[PDB]
């Protein structure tokens, strides 16, 4: 997740 | 029966465009609803995708959100949505229509302001164990804590303080996103690497303290990640502090009493954010004010008025709307 | 010591009353002093500091509890409180000046064509360092008028009307003082 | 007080302002504020201008908007000034993320439904006498002929007919704009010239018979200014058709007694319009139909009851809107 | 001859009265049939048409006088004009069928990576030249439907309820004959 | 002008 980075 | 307590338990489209029949507006609403259609269907303009994709995301978007238990839901939702949609189409703009990097303002102000550098003072000496201290609010409870606010504040605070809620976070991440492409910048990462010589948006980010963290644990988790990323300039205002000043905001308004906790939290959070090299000082500063002055505002409007004798939002019995007027120690010489 | 007129405004920006403005500048106060916290975390992590900086962050830290006692004081007033913060900001605001001078002197002492156009012209990025300090200085002003304006309105009034170790003498014996000089000042 | 003919004389932006906290929408109202401030923001984010340029233009046009006077001439006059900027906003979309270009399909309606290329037919011969009766009302009468319907609607037509005017205008021509960009056509000359084969974006287009105008009368008038033009492939639906029906439909409404001169003065237009092989016979119906449901709808709504006795605007001393209910020849048994 | 139950909409959509549907599909219709009007110009201009396009054309121009007449009597009714309308309506449709399945084969017995892109597939342009087409058809039996139904619609009432050369004998035969028919048909 | 050409 790339979004304010988590896994994708 | 507890209509305040209860949520909306109709699933009929009829009564959705009635209330909107009913429902008066103001100058506040007006500009509300025109800004926030007009973020959402240029989203759909621009955001290259298939138009058939595209159209059958906003049409399920439009059905959820006219049918009225998950209308209340993802209506009150909606700046948060548009937060979302105008981030990722943002990451969709193209490359030399946005203003160019400026390398040199926010170490500027940041030396002026409070002294030195504070992101090199705390990355002066690093270990093991600070960089899992750092690890955590920056990986971890930053992307578990929105979700987490909303169950807490929807069970133990008082109804509708969610929507409150979502009005505030999703304001703020949009303004946060919207300086953000007005006004690009490079984090302290970029001073430490390159130093003080002029950017371009055709160079690759780099994680920071985060690579000590995939070295640590075995993985590429993060290297990969960030270095092929479009917010590499994006470090003004900082939205990790916003988003953590605007929890702990809603915690203390929420819960008064153990509130040191949640000051606490978000120190660690901005210790935690310059230690890893991932921005300066008056990144989050920007971040925080932006968030406490919104949090003003929908406190002392939208939100209700806690009380502190009752457990659960299911023993609220009265929804109370604060009060300018009376509640000011200036009074009108009531007594 | 005597009278002035000393003009003061009786909103923010007119659109809100003048307590609520009394908050939301304590609160930005204190955010930009911890700061100062950091700068004593300075001390562990290894930075050397200088006496300057050193001074900066003590008086960030000290500043910091006053104002803190201030956002807890806000919805009930108690005059002694706002007095020292009202003439406590006002020093404040002069060590921010000189402050800002000192490090702005320090660090200007210590300091293809699509690929030419995305990289910000040195004027610039001096424009806009420029727009952002000045821009934090009036605010720094506007905020301490409107606690100067919070103040006087609170003393042309009624109830708000003020009437153990060195400590406690001397905290109380500084609020005393400071109301004094202030109640002369806008009175 | 003859309140109904004069204008507004007020200058003070407070009466605009009370007004907005007077009035009361409806769905229609919210649908209609939202989509043309959604194509308004959308065109001042792209539209590639210089920001301050850009800036000062909305500026203006806001600080035009709210002031009484002029806030009613430009408020009513919002959908013409939404086409406009979106048109030339248009004119700057990027050239790979538009539909294909589709050579075949209006040959191949107007070939099933109405005989024969009626294009080819009118221009089967041509002289110069022809030339000139094209030219006329292709490029004379239709770019004075807004305004003077404006004019005339506005002295010898009730009061406010000219804001139903504005209204539908804008609204065919926006939707006109829409599904030219929606379907992309190439005008019959594509045919003559070329023949069948498949388009693209990258070549310029032609006059047609404004060729043999300015052969006539020596410029070059035309032939620059359309073989580099951006609306090569925009001859779907038409806008001269559309706009003539318009015009001769409103003309119709405020004038009913010498109806049949714009009638033959429509019929003239198409016949023009053919003739210089610049559309189809289906792309003017599609023009004229798109420009007749809009005018039903915006006369038996917003447009007043025309009177006969009475001269000129300053005369009418009434407004009476339609009803569809009492007036239907089936009615509720009154008799 | 006899009854038959053939539903019809009392709407166009639902969300609109029968008379201005009416008038709507009658002023659709009208344009459609300039089309004919220019083609009786191709007889001026010099192109060769042949005996089918001269049939369209001419029944073109005679249902568009009629049709005329319609829209001239819109707002007042009268039952023979509305019947002889709502009946050669119908045969038009007939007949409107039968020609674009005519003109259909007529025309068909007749006939570097981004530009590829930019190019239409030849399976879209069939399929939006089918879609236009049958789009046409559709709203041509629901416009005869309208029609078909406001005609009923006006049976079942109070007044509106019928009760020189050859020209006129003939034409108000005809009108009698078809509300005959009609009358038989709908009611 | 060019919109729906008249002289720019």
């Amino acid at each position: 997740i790339v979004l304010x980075v988590f896994f994708p | 029966n507890c209509h305040v307590a209860d949520l909306e338990t109709s699933l009929d489209p009829h009564q959705t465009l009635l209330k909107v029949q009913k429902y008066k507006p103001a100058l506040s609403d007006w500009v509300h609803y025109i800004f926030l259609g007009s973020i959402m269907l240029f989203v759909f303009i621009t955001n290259p995708a298939p138009w058939i994709f595209k159209i059958l995301f906003y049409c399920f978007l439009g059905t959820l959100f006219i049918i009225p238990a998950t209308s209340q839901f993802f209506f009150n939702a909606l700046p948060i949505l548009t937060w979302v949609a105008l981030y990722f189409t943002s990451s969709y703009f193209p490359d030399d229509r946005r203003p160019p990097i400026t390398v040199k303002v926010l170490p500027a102000v940041e030396t002026i302001l409070y002294g030195d550098n504070l992101s090199d003072i705390l990355a002066t000496s690093t270990n093991s164990f600070l960089d899992i201290l750092a690890w955590l609010p920056y990986g971890l409870f930053h992307f578990g804590a929105p979700f987490v606010v909303a169950a807490i504040l929807f069970v133990f605070g008082p109804p509708t303080v969610l929507q409150g809620y979502a009005f505030a976070f999703g304001y703020m991440n949009l303004f946060g996103v919207i300086m953000q492409n007005v006004f690009p910048a490079a984090p302290p990462w970029y001073k430490i690497l390159y130093g003080l010589q002029s950017a371009n948006y055709d160079m690759h980010g780099s994680p920071g303290g985060l690579a000590r963290i995939d070295k640590l644990l075995g993985i590429n988790m993060y290297t990969t990640a960030f270095s092929n990323s479009s917010v590499i300039f994006g470090a003004f205002p900082s939205l990790h502090s916003g988003c953590a000043t605007m929890e702990a905001l809603f915690f203390c308004y929420c819960f008064p009493k153990l509130k040191p906790l949640f000051i606490a939290y978000v120190c660690w959070l901005w210790w935690s954010t310059m230690y890893l090299t991932h921005h300066y000082f008056v990144d989050l500063m920007a971040g925080s004010v932006l968030s406490y002055v919104i949090f003003q505002y929908t406190k002392y409007t939208h939100l209700p008025i806690v009380d502190t004798s009752l457990f659960c939002r299911w023993s609220y019995t009265s929804i109370e709307k604060y009060d300018i007027s009376k509640s000011d120690p200036l009074a009108a010489d009531s007594n | 010591m005597r009278s002035s007129l000393l003009t003061l405004p009786k909103s923010f920006l007119g659109f809100m009353p003048l307590y609520l403005a009394v908050e939301i500048v304590l609160g930005i106060s204190i955010l930009n002093k911890c700061s100062g916290a950091y700068g004593i975390l300075a001390l562990f992590t290894g930075h050397p500091l200088d006496f300057m900086q050193w001074i900066a962050y003590l008086w960030s830290v000290f500043t910091l509890i006053v104002f803190s006692q201030g956002l807890y004081l806000i919805h009930k007033p108690n005059l002694l409180v706002f007095s020292q913060i009202c003439v406590l900001y006002t020093i404040d605001t002069i060590s921010t000046c000189f402050f800002t001078l000192w490090f702005t002197t320090q660090w200007f002492t210590l300091e293809g064509i699509d690929i030419s156009k995305q990289s910000a012209t040195e004027s610039y990025e001096y424009t806009m360092t420029i727009l952002i300090t000045l821009v934090s200085l009036i605010f720094r002003f506007y905020f301490n008028f409107i606690l100067a304006s919070f103040v006087q309105e609170l003393l042309h009034h009624p109830k708000y009307l003020v009437d153990k170790p060195i400590w406690k003498r001397l905290w109380a014996k500084s609020q005393k003082g400071c109301y004094k000089l202030c109640k002369n000042l806008l009175e």
